[PDB]
DNA sequence: GTCCAGGTTCTCCCTGTGGTGAAAACCAACTAA
């Protein structure tokens, strides 16, 4: 299934407020041609990651536990969903 | 009356160092997971565990970003963080190569 | 089926330092999580060191190994002595 | 016939974590192909005191917001309030926390 | 052995000629007391690794590849010297 | 005649960067070993291969920590490396607590 | 006594695509090094495959996805491709 | 100093989560060699 335009749907003020848990204050409005650049770098190098283990087992639903096993691999590891 | 700039700026520092909310939302991020899914295997499923999964990876990775952007910003005399920073953050830690 | 945990065996240690106190359902997994990590830690750094000198056998001498490296500095101090008084009183025993 | 009372081995060591789940988990994960009796002991102490230290300090934080039960922003805030429990785990995102409270101190308002 | 004052002998040049490699031209006069801060921190997370290695075997030496252990350990590894 | 500054330095970059030669000396770095070691055992051996697996690996990391310094240095409009920007490059990769 | 190695395996293969070409001794220890690490990441990946999927197994299946997971983009397509044919070869065979 | 804005505390009602009590299941420990 097809929805394009959705890395457009990480809205202008959500950065924002990611910007204000790091600690920022004023930011730039070049930004969020950044970010959501950066951001589809980190989810290309997760769900490449993590479709190579469903797919491993022959699995077509990628599981909680296989993000966590991609997570494994980067060395970023994530608690509280298992693994 | 009229406030200055930086001071419901810092009012929202303050405020979000403090809830655990979600900042991206739910359907804005799982659509952007239907855009990568689909060249590397079509018609996959996704447990919503899994997308929360991510959802707290993103927000965990963004944040590790700009919080280490923002060292940047305060390093050159600034207070405004500029994407000249982020892609020299990165740089540093090795996270592009 | 059954799902193996160690979350029973958290509220005998949350009841033994904090008793008035009670624990989430989502902060249990973390602890059970935190659980299984460190433990393939230390027993796949313990695993590999039997490799490395020969040994078909993991000692409660390479656990003790496989906890100096892996926890750094005052945690190295408290959790060996920590484990040799619950086997010299587990040893005096059966 | 009968036997005798079957006292369990997490009770002969005074411990609370189990050492015969232990030891079938270092039979059936391949780790090695002997394994001591004495390390699953060893091993399930060194599970019972860092489970010990992330509560401890999860019990304060948990007291000093008024709280009965630790929520995860608990053990958000344990980790990372401490040093050497922040240093073991420098590289592991807890899920649902959120960061410590934290401002570099020159955005503060002229 | 006791043999002091050798974290001073890495020496002016010597931290010149490393910066060289990195790519650097010009450098401060307070980075000699930065560089030999940074080195012995990174000494005192291998050394420390190493010799857990050597004691448990009961080795008096630390060989070559309890150090290239000790570097697979923290996520840096070594070729060249076996392991 | 009489060089100017950042002429004779940008004769050591392409220099430096070609060659594979032993920049920080052998005895003054296995003198460093031997004031680490002393604190977790007395009286250890060492075998030269393990010594120059760590001359190998602490100029592994300074080249590693300088190209990663100077990155900041030109950051903030610089060309000069100095210890804030050190004592910044480490703490965004993590490799100081 | 006996020290297994890859050094002959590499004359086998630099021989293959550089006939005029030797090798010295402290470069074969790189691509010895190269192997031995090469390897156990490919079978250490291949390991905790086994337990990922609650099989005591190592096939000619889990190799394939552990050379998927470590190696990246253009490798990955011809590392797979530079098996498959040892194998079907390797069948056929026999 | 002064006025107000957004916040913090206190209380009351409501819900969801947790801590537990009871059966089943399985593993750990004991026994004989
Ligand atoms: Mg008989």
């Amino acid at each position: 299934k097809v929805l394009r335009d959705n890395i457009q749907g990480i809205t202008k003020p959500a950065i924002r407020r990611l910007a204000r848990r790091g600690g920022v204050k004023r930011i730039s409005g070049l930004i969020y041609e950044e970010t959501r650049g950066v951001l589809k770098v980190f989810l290309e190098n997760v769900i490449r990651d993590a479709v190579t283990y469903t797919e491993h087992a022959k699995r077509k639903t990628v599981t909680a536990m296989d993000v966590v096993y991609a997570l494994k691999r980067q060395g970023r590891t994530l608690y509280g969903f298992g693994g | 009356h009229r406030y200055r700039p930086g001071t419901v700026a810092l009012r929202e520092i303050r405020r979000y160092q403090k809830s655990t909310e979600l900042l991206i939302r739910k359907l804005p991020f799982q659509r952007l997971v239907r855009e990568i899914a689909q060249d590397f295997k079509t018609d996959l499923r996704f447990q919503s565990a899994a997308i929360g999964a991510l959802q707290e990876a993103s927000e965990a990775y963004l944040v590790g970003l700009f919080e280490d952007t923002n060292l940047c910003a305060i390093h050159a005399k600034r207070v405004t963080i500029m994407p000249k920073d982020i892609q020299l953050a990165r740089r540093i830690r090795g996270e592009r190569a | 089926s059954r799902k193996e945990s160690y979350s029973v065996y958290v509220y005998k240690v949350l009841k033994q330092v904090h008793p008035d106190t009670g624990i989430s359902s989502k902060a249990m997994g973390i602890m059970n999580s935190f659980v299984n990590d460190i433990f393939e830690r230390i027993a796949g750094e313990a695993s590999r060191l039997a490799h490395y000198n020969k040994r078909s056998t993991i000692t409660s001498r390479e656990i003790q190994t496989a906890v100096r490296l892996l926890l750094p500095g005052e945690l190295a101090k408290h959790a060996v002595s920590e484990g040799t008084k619950a086997v010299t009183k587990y040893t005096s025993s059966k | 016939k009968a036997r005798a009372k079957a006292k369990t081995r997490s009770s002969r060591a005074g411990l609370q974590f189990p050492v015969g789940r232990v030891h079938r988990l270092l039979r059936k994960g391949n780790y090695a192909e002997r394994v001591g009796a004495g390390a699953p002991v060893y091993l399930a102490a060194v599970l019972e005191y860092l489970t010990a230290e992330i509560l401890e300090l999860a019990g304060n934080a948990a007291r000093d917001n008024k709280k009965t039960r630790i929520i995860p922003r608990h053990l958000q805030l344990a980790i990372r309030n401490d040093e050497e429990l922040n240093k073991l785990l420098g590289k592991v995102t807890i899920a649902q926390g959120g960061v410590l409270p934290n401002i570099q101190a020159v955005l503060l308002p002229k």
